[PDB]
RNA sequence: GGAACUUUACCAGAUCCGGACAGGGAUUGACAGAUUGAGUGUUCUUUCUCGAUUCCCUGAAUGGUGGUGCAUGGCCGCUUAUGGUCGGUGGAGUGAUUUGUUUGGUUGAUUCCGUCAACGGACGAGAUCCAAGCUGCCCAGUAGAAUUCAGAAUUAUUCGGAAUUCUUCUCUGCGGGAUUCCUUUGUAGCACAAGGUGAAAUUUUGGGCAACAGCAGGUCUGUGAUGCUCCUCAAUGUUCUGGGCGACACGCGCACUACAAUGUCAGUGAGAACAAGAACUACUUGAUCAAAAGAGUGGGGAAACCCCGGAAUCACAUAGACCCACUUGGGACCGAGGAUUGCAAUUAUUGGUCGCGCAACGAGGAAUGUCUCGUAGGCGCAGCUCAUCAAACUGUGCCGAUUACGUCCCU
């Protein structure tokens, strides 16, 4: 329906990029996208996520795919160090680690 | 409430479906060749088939884990019930889905395709096959489209053993005119329908 | 069927010179005899090749056989 | 004491025999008395459609089938018995549902 | 505005369901809850188990 | 591809940006009034919020049942349902090219047997796989049967509590069984015809898979398969509203119903199989102190419910009606009530009641399709499409024949 990414709801979406390391969302543009991040199920329309991961790839900062209506967004090393910057931290994602 | 027989037997066969695509798309330059799961009451092990076992696992497994997530995500799967390993394909030679990409890494370079179709056969032939052969088709030289075939050995064709004695792949390969499409048939040595032997007595 | 095929008389007459002291006239015994000395996947072909063998075994007993070396 | 059933139904023959071999075997060992195996009978999934992707020519179709195998057995042990007779590990495609009848 | 894809909202018709693979919505095969194309099908019939047999 | 909106690609109008990314108090929403098809901030007037998310110029990018199937991939159809296809070494020819791979018999078969400048091989055919028909082991408190004791009815036989036992029927994973096996004829090795054995006697029956070459065959409306193109901010992108794909006393293909007595109507009897079901399908009872269709209440489910699956052809010694006529044949067209699906039935969504039946039609010119035994024909039932609608397709069972078992006349 509408675009407009409000910033408190650009960074949850950024910090569970960050903790997980990967994001999938079925493709469908009436429907929202669930996350769990320390117990907050906190929602973003699917337009809103498939907006905000258009601007991260051209960018050069994901590596993206697609199958069977499902994408699959994945982080880069540029990327890792640029969300590091925005948010402040020095952790190393999670299937990153150990 | 529990799905009935009939809604459990074919939603757990649309997962193995899915499952097979996701891993198709991602492994596919690492030679990808099969993947197996088996459910039990603590985990949901998977079991992957690949040639090229170090480039899968990645870095302290960050490949693996990378692949981890994404299938938990899909699926719901809760934490610590979904597990992947990989093992190593015994010959590379008797398997089509690796061959026919090696052979699209030749023709996705500059190599000459009848200089890449010899070196699948006589590799395949050398170790240990029974027939193969290979097919390339889809506009090779000029505006028309035209096939190279190049058969050797034996090879069967008809009834329903073949499905058992016979290999197949297939690929699309992006060229900078078009598009081609490469075949790659190999037969892997119970025994033949038709074929008897006499004991030697004594 | 009507007619044998190359498979059926060039197994047959294998049959005949490895095993020729334990084979007879009778069909229900020479099938019997070759289920034990030979292999196949199919039963409908080990039907056809004792019926072929018991057919040598009685032109042989009338006179020499092309093909057929008992040596 | 109480009885009770265990179901087998896996998409593979082979697959479910080995399995309910091994259970005879396994609960033979535990002297528990048996009442099966059952044979149910197998239902079979059909799908028809047409070959072409177009709507061209001759209308041709292909059938798909599917065979679903199901075996039932009864026991006559408590919990714990069942508990040791079944833990082992089964090969993918089959599933084992304890049920406890009345 | 409000009315923005209202029609689709309701999700009931022909133009609800989509192939789970192709995200089509011409031809569905909807025996035993399966929701695919009738291209699709014959495409990945042997993974899901069924096997032309006769 | 059975289109009410959607599907929709077409027509008349209104929106949204779904132009990422770079270079040079922004902006997003809102009450009331007017504009408008719109109680749609679409825009205008008046204010009031939200806060760097996007806004204005360019380049670029994305999208597009937009274009070429004569630029392609893949898949499918046909040539072609036939028995075809091809190497190596050797012989012959200046060479293209030939032999093998022929001539006789036989077979559905380049299937086999003899002869031979050949000999060796390969694929196709055959074999393999699936289902039906007969049978062995295993097996049932999700299938059944027999027997004995309590009960109840008629004047031995019937009906519906407790028990024992047991696999004839049902269920099915792997096996068995058929092989020209046996006799005879015509006989000049391969085989054929009649008979026997037998559940089955000739590819046992019905399917599936099927070589080598080709078509400028179809599809860019399946696809996140694509080359090259087109348009790209009041756009061929996208959404919303309305209409069309259903329009006509015209032509053509394929179906359904009939033209009646081997029948129509009204009763009564006996009696399938394959399937599907939310985990929506369906029983019983109300409604019923009064049409049908409906409504409404309790419960039950996947060899356990639906179900002892009460199908229609069919049968009736039913001492029923009609009597050869466009008639109680036929049921097109139209009128007036009422209920149901849906956000929405005005181009009828469908079903039920009464009425119209004065609409052709009395067996069909020249031409023409399919068919050899549980087959043709006839009869219903499930699935699929599906909120509602099957004169269609994909399967299943029930009743069940006439003719030939030949030839090369037509193709
Ligand atoms: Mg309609
Ligand atoms: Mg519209
Ligand atoms: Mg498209
Ligand atoms: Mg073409
Ligand atoms: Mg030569
Ligand atoms: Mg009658
Ligand atoms: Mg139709
Ligand atoms: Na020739
Ligand atoms: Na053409
Ligand atoms: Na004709
Ligand atoms: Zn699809």
């Amino acid at each position: 329906m509408s675009t407009y990414v409000p910033k408190p709801s650009r960074d949850n979406v950024y910090r569970f990029f960050f903790t997980e390391g990967v994001i999938a969302c079925k493709k469908d543009r009436m429907g929202t996208w669930t996350g769990t991040l320390g117990g907050n199920t906190f929602t973003v329309p699917c337009i809103q996520v498939m907006q905000l991961m258009r601007s991260l790839k051209s960018r050069n900062l994901i590596k993206e795919q697609y199958a069977w209506r499902h994408y699959y967004w994945t982080l880069n090393d540029e990327g890792i160090a640029y969300m590091r910057s925005y948010l402040h931290l020095a952790p190393s994602a999670m299937p990153n680690t150990q | 409430g529990p799905l009935s027989k009939k809604r459990m037997i074919i939603r757990d066969g649309v997962f193995y479906a899915e499952l097979f695509e996701f891993l198709k798309r991602e492994l596919a330059e690492e030679g990808f060749s099969g993947v197996s799961y088996h459910v039990t009451t603590l985990r949901t092990e998977i079991v992957i088939k690949a040639t090229k076992t170090r480039e899968v696992l990645g870095v302290n497994g960050r490949r693996i884990r990378e692949l981890t997530a994404c299938i938990q995500q899909r699926f719901n799967y809760k934490e610590g019930k979904l597990q992947l390993y990989v093992e190593r394909v015994e010959v590379r030679g008797l398997s089509a889905m690796a061959q026919v990409e090696s052979l699209r890494f030749k023709l996705l370079s500059n190599l000459q395709v009848r200089r890449a179709a010899m070196g699948i056969i006589r590799y395949v032939m050398e170790s240990g096959a029974k027939g193969c052969e290979v097919t390339v088709g889809g506009k090779i030289k000029g505006q028309r489209a035209k096939s190279m075939t190049f058969r050797d050995g034996y090879m069967i064709k008809s009834g329903t053993a073949h499905k058992s004695f016979v290999d197949s792949a297939c690929r699309h390969c992006y060229m900078r005119a078009g598009c081609i499409g490469v075949k790659v048939k190999i037969m892997l040595p119970e025994p033949l329908p038709d074929v008897i032997t006499v004991i030697e007595p004594k | 069927g009507k007619i044998r095929t190359k498979t059926v008389k060039r197994a047959s007459r294998q049959v005949v010179e490895k095993y020729y002291s334990k084979l007879n006239f009778d069909f229900y015994q020479n099938k019997r005899v070759i289920m034990d000395v030979t292999i196949a996947e199919s039963k409908k072909l080990k039907n056809k090749i004792a019926g072929y063998t018991t057919h040598i075994m009685k032109r042989l007993a009338r006179g020499p056989v092309r093909g057929i070396s008992l040596k | 004491g109480q009885t009770v059933r265990l179901t087998i139904t896996s998409r593979n023959a082979k697959a479910v025999e080995s399995v309910t071999s091994q259970l005879l075997t396994r609960a033979r060992d535990e002297k528990v008395t048996i009442h099966g195996p059952v044979r149910l009978p197998t239902r079979t999934l059909k799908i028809t459609t047409r070959k072409t992707p177009c709507g061209n020519g001759t209308n041709t179709w292909d059938t798909f089938e599917l065979k679903i195998y199901k075996r039932i057995i009864d026991l006559h042990a408590p919990t714990e018995q069942v508990k040791k007779i079944t833990s082992f590990t089964m090969e993918s495609g089959v599933d084992v549902s304890i049920t406890i009848l009345d | 505005l409000d009315q923005w894809r209202s029609r689709q909202k309701i999700g009931m018709g022909k133009g609800a369901r989509c192939c789970v693979i192709c995200s089509n919505q011409k031809a569905l095969i909807r025996k035993y809850e399966l929701n695919v194309c009738r291209q699709c099908f014959r495409e990945n019939a042997e993974h899901i188990g069924f096997t032309k047999l006769r």
